[PDB]
């Protein structure tokens, strides 16, 4: 998920943006 | 400012910047 991702490993915005709707 | 540990209201404030008018969706347990 966003938090594994972002949270506890460096975010990035190509991951960031699979989350707009 | 998106590349590093963005964590709680960090995450979501970024997700509120990035995505704009778009809006977003916030699953934590996923």
């Amino acid at each position: 998920g966003i938090v594994e991702q972002c949270c506890t490993s460096i975010c990035s915005l190509y991951q960031l943006e699979n989350y707009c709707n | 400012f998106v590349n590093q540990h963005l964590c709680g209201s960090h995450l979501v404030e970024a997700l509120y910047l990035v995505c704009g008018e778009r809006g977003f969706f916030y699953t934590p347990k996923a």
